[PDB]
RNA sequence: AUUGACGGAAGGGCACCACCAGGAGUGGAGCCUGCGGCUUAAUUUGACUCAACACGGGGAAACUCACCAGGUCCAGACACAAUAAGGAUUGACAGAUUGAGAGCUCUUUCUUGAUUUUGUGGGUGGUGGUGCAUGGCCGUUCUUAGUUGGUGGAGUGAUUUGUCUGCUUAAUUGCGAUAACGAACGAGACCUUAACCUACUAAAUAGUGGUGCUAGCAUUUGCUGGUUAUCCACUUCUUAGAGGGACUAUCGGUUUCAAGCCGAUGGAAUUUGAGGCAAUAACAGGUCUGUGAUGCCCUUAGACGUUCUGGGCCGCACGCGCGCUACACUGACGGAGCCAGCGAGUCUAACCUUGGCCGAGAGGUCUUGGUAAUCUUGGAAACUCCGUCGUGCUGGGGAUAGAGCAUUGUAAUUAUUGCUCUUCAACGAGGAAUUCCUAGUAAGCGCAAGUCAUCAGCUUGCGUUGAUUACGUCCCUGCC
């Protein structure tokens, strides 16, 4: 129970740990952001990302890794948290990615 | 054990940033409890586009 | 660091198990969420396990994220004497 | 001014501060701190007027 | 057949999903023909956090005013335990909160 | 020879941080604080042309806290060797000792129980230094107009115009002139709020009539009420969601009849007003005194680490800024009218407090409501009222003082504030200076928040009364 102000804030700030935690670990996967949803059942996070064939986990453990963090950090019953990653359709014009494709190009030993 | 932690509830040292963990600059304004250089930073995302 | 043979055993336990632990930088706490093992404990015994690679830390937001290591979870298989059936949250479609 | 050097973790290297009898019975001497912790063993040590107990850090006050 | 006078209370950050939901609302309910009102439309709260721009006194005195403008929005709706539930389940969505502060 | 730059050389723009046209002032004083400095137990510390001067949200009686004048206890991890259950060591009465009911010490000799103590190895306490070892942010050039690149095309090339003579704007904002064609960022678009919707959508946490119940004056049916339900019906109002709506519009001029600019009509309505985001390159501006962001030096128990006390940053012949009341009858005193808007607020406990009493008063309290469009909370001051004061430094001025009485606070002393009554200090419109300002704008009368236990002569935000003066220049400065 919180004052609507009080809610739509922490609800934005939610985009300030998935936006991050993915920043750093998924610095590889193609990090493609995310839709944080509510639906009357779940809280579902669709990871767009440009390499679903190391994120998916050699069967479904690497996806039961990033949830069973997203659950223990943010409290959720077990179920109220399914990660669908989803490719990234229109790759030429992400901005962020073609930057992550310099950082990855430079490191790798280039001029 | 009095003899390793002090009477830190109210003031500045008690509460500390979310993101960096600093005392310097604070945004209390709305369950926010960040710093008052970072904020802005992300934020534009977080909710706080602008409208000016 | 000098710990305890009923907290050293207890960690390396919801570490294998869920497999995956997410224990803040607040030294100075009775107690960590899901493990009675004060906080401060973990953090430091895990700075140890990481250090070898029976595990793998990731940082930021201020929590230390950890999460298993594909194998290094075959060390915990001989430490807390247990099967060589299961893989731990690991195979769960 | 001055450093200590930490107290020595010192060497009674054996023990037997528990009537070793001759032949075939062992019993238990200097009481055994009259508490449950303090269980059956606890060989009480002798200090100023009141006696001294370590299963509880040390503590306990029962004369001798 | 037990009747209940529900009250529908919405809020978002986009005037475009939101208006969408009392068009869908009050015409996925006049299909049902329900005894209701029309999307009441509540004073626009609207937070302006002054902050300086610089990272360091230095540097002119160089300031900001970012804010969330919600559009608060509510509704009405009668109907038993059956045809407020088939309505609350349906509008289903991105951006938005629905309460059902029930009036039994 | 080249432009990133430089000139106290010429030629153009742009802004009341630059002048006109002017208003209210600062600089004068009675006093607020803050920075110079002498003082000192110590008078901690950053900050010094626009970019240091009620500024680190610095409103500090402890504390905070960095200055001392002094008391302690370590809150010395980890390994090694040494003391070695024959006690490593711990603790304490009270008295000697001191602020003291610190066993700080020493007197005693109880207690104490391998957790300590000692060196060796090493760490981690650090508002101690270094902002020029740096991070991150924020000031400045900036209420800026400005960058840069392709393909052409030009011109060993450092490369160039493209980014321009002119007219145009709040504006590299746009027509137009053009071996230059067409794009990116800035600006603008966009987001906030203030206006408008007698159309929608709903409201015993907003108000209408009708309805009684009803309390007065009239009696003329009328007029004045009281009623969180007597009922309902409403939704202008008041809230607030969707939504819409303005584009300089319509003629008329005015011009290269281009971009633009006046004026009058309709209109709610100088970029609709206003903020906020704010490229390009930076500055050795500031900051390790916001940090458990942090290099490298130093500190490591006679510590610069921590903590109980007391004073200290509030000390004055004085120098410099930011500010409050006043030199009046266009005011000071008083009855009697008597009016908003931004807030806030108690939960695990004392935030707002009425009401009804007690107090001249300051207040005390019983008790009340209120996690708030639901309570205190619809009653704030400039003012209209009706006058006393009569040109008397007053009946403008309210300085500095003597006591009491209160209201907080372990501490009220270098009286935190308040009241109760008297002491009745300058100054009789503020020199060389020098600011800020084009519309609900300049300025004054308030108050709610930010401190907070309190103590505002500051910071922020609002409205209630509300005009002069232009609505233009490059004389200046300043920068392009």
């Amino acid at each position: 129970l919180i004052s609507k102000k009080r809610k739509l804030v922490a609800d934005g700030v939610f985009y300030a740990e998935l936006n991050e935690f993915f920043t750093r670990e998924l610095a590889e996967e193609g990090y493609s952001g995310v839709e944080v949803r509510v639906t009357p059942t779940k809280t579902e996070v669709i990871i767009r990302a440009t390499r679903t064939q190391d994120v998916l986990g050699e069967n479904g453990r690497r996806i039961n890794e990033l949830t069973l963090l997203v659950q223990k950090r943010f409290k959720y019953a077990p179920g109220t948290i399914v990660l669908y990653a989803e490719r990234v359709q229109d790759r030429g014009l992400s901005a962020v990615a073609q930057a992550e494709s310099m950082k990855f190009k430079l490191l790798n030993g280039l001029a | 054990n009095v003899w390793f932690s002090h009477p830190r509830r109210y003031g500045k040292g008690s509460r500390q940033c979310r993101v960096c963990s600093s005392h310097t600059g604070l945004i209390r304004k709305y369950g926010l409890n960040i710093c008052r250089q970072c904020f802005r930073e992300k934020a534009n995302d977080i909710g706080f586009n602008k409208f000016r | 660091m000098l710990m305890p043979k009923e907290d050293r055993n207890k960690i390396h336990q919801y570490l294998f198990q869920e497999g995956v632990v997410v224990a803040k930088a607040d030294f100075n706490q009775a107690a960590h969420e899901e493990i009675d093992t004060k906080n401060l404990y973990v953090i430091k015994a895990l700075q140890s396990l990481t250090s070898k690679g029976y595990v793998k830390t990731q940082f930021s937001w201020q929590y230390y994220y950890y999460t298993l290591t594909e194998e290094g979870v075959e060390y915990l298989r001989e430490y807390l004497n247990l099967p060589e059936h299961i893989v731990p949250g690991t195979y769960i479609q | 001014a001055a450093k200590k050097a930490a107290a020595a973790a010192k060497a009674a290297a054996v023990l037997s501060y528990y009537k070793v009898d001759a032949e075939g019975k062992v019993t238990k001497l200097a009481a055994a701190c009259s508490n449950p912790t303090c269980g059956a063993g606890v060989f009480l040590a002798n200090h100023k007027d009141r006696l001294y107990c370590g299963k509880c850090h040390s503590v306990y006050k029962v004369n001798a | 057949q037990q009747i209940i006078k529900i009250r529908i209370t919405l809020t978002s950050t986009k005037v475009k999903q939101l208006e969408n939901v009392s068009s869908n609302i009050v015409k996925n309910a006049e299909q049902h023909n329900l005894v209701k009102k029309g999307p009441v439309r509540l004073p626009t709260k609207v937070l302006k956090i002054s902050t300086r721009k610089t990272p360091n006194g230095e540097g002119s005195k160089t300031w900001e005013t970012y804010e969330m403008r919600i559009h608060k929005r509510y509704i009405d709706l009668e109907a038993p335990v059956q045809i407020v539930k088939r309505i609350t389940q349906i509008t289903i969505e991105p951006g938005v909160d629905v309460e059902v502060v029930v009036a039994s």
